[PDB]
């Protein structure tokens, strides 16, 4: 339940992270 | 849209905010607090005194 | 008229949503394509991408915010409590948007005192938002957006349900009054007195 959405969030953390790269 | 920046101006912004908040909020306790003291005074003094203040404010208006 | 699982609010979700803005959110293209077979990772995923500001609903058009449609999906899901919470804690941490829906929404489906509870320290949250009324797109802030959900009979073109007042809740003694990050009134103004004159010399 909210676990994937705690993995589904810090895919997009990390994304932002490389997008701000 | 930028959270962050100016950080002190923002602060000040939001303490503004705030205040408004607690001052509003205060405002109504105190309000409220003061209306139910009076008219629980109303109720006690006594059960003329508070015929009088009726009949009093009944003729004002009437 | 039967009514699907009801919230703890005790309201079955259609009723508390209008016939018109719900209809008018269905209709729009928006909610078609993007609102199907959505999982909360998918909500969320939605929300980072499509949302820029919060409102019910903007122009002459009377379109429905993305805003709106995704809390109108949120409520047919009818998320538990803890995930919502995780939800708007770590999202929050980490965005602004998902704790304005998560925030919406909780007041829309849970009783006084939770809502109260949770949101309240949410106060202190100073971050800008966007919000898209009416007429034109007024700038706003977290905190005044929670102030908004407790005192306000009507937000983001949804009707809120009539709250139990707090203080009532304070004479019954469920509760404790809120304390705001700053003390009461009248030390914050002794102390910041006492700070600008020390500060002057």
């Amino acid at each position: 339940t909210a676990e994937e959405v705690h993995a589904r969030i810090e895919f997009l953390w990390q994304r932002e992270q490389e997008k701000k790269k | 849209t930028t959270d962050d920046v100016d950080p002190e101006a923002e602060y000040a912004a939001w303490k503004l905010r705030e205040l408004r908040r607690l001052r509003r909020e205060r405002d109504a306790i105190e309000a409220r607090e003061r209306e139910l003291a009076e008219l629980e005074r109303r109720r006690n003094l006594t059960e003329e005194e508070r015929r009088a203040e009726d009949e009093a404010h009944l003729a004002k208006q009437k | 008229g039967s009514s699907g699982p009801l919230a703890p609010n005790g309201l079955n979700p259609a009723t508390i949503m209008e016939k018109a803005v719900r209809e008018r959110i269905v209709e729009s293209y928006f909610w078609k394509e993007q609102c199907f077979g959505v999982n909360e990772a998918d909500i969320v995923d939605r929300v980072v991408e499509h949302v820029r500001f919060v409102g019910g609903v903007t122009g002459v058009t009377q379109k429905p915010s993305p805003f709106l449609c995704l809390a109108f999906k949120l409520l047919q899901l009818a998320p538990g409590d803890d995930i919502l919470k995780e939800y708007l804690y770590f999202g929050g941490e980490k965005f602004k948007y998902l704790r304005a829906l998560a925030a919406f929404y909780i007041r829309l489906t849970r009783p006084d005192k939770e809502v109260y509870t949770l949101l309240e320290p949410f106060l202190e949250d100073r971050r800008k938002l966007r919000r898209k009324g009416k007429n034109g797109t007024s700038l706003t802030y977290m905190d005044e957006f929670i102030d908004d959900l407790l005192t306000k009979d009507r937000v983001c073109s949804t009707s809120l349900w009539k709250m139990r007042r707090r203080d009532i809740l304070e004479d019954l003694d469920l509760l404790e009054p809120r304390v705001s990050p700053l003390g009461s009134l009248e030390d914050i103004l002794e102390e910041e007195e006492q700070a600008a004159k020390n500060e002057d010399g």
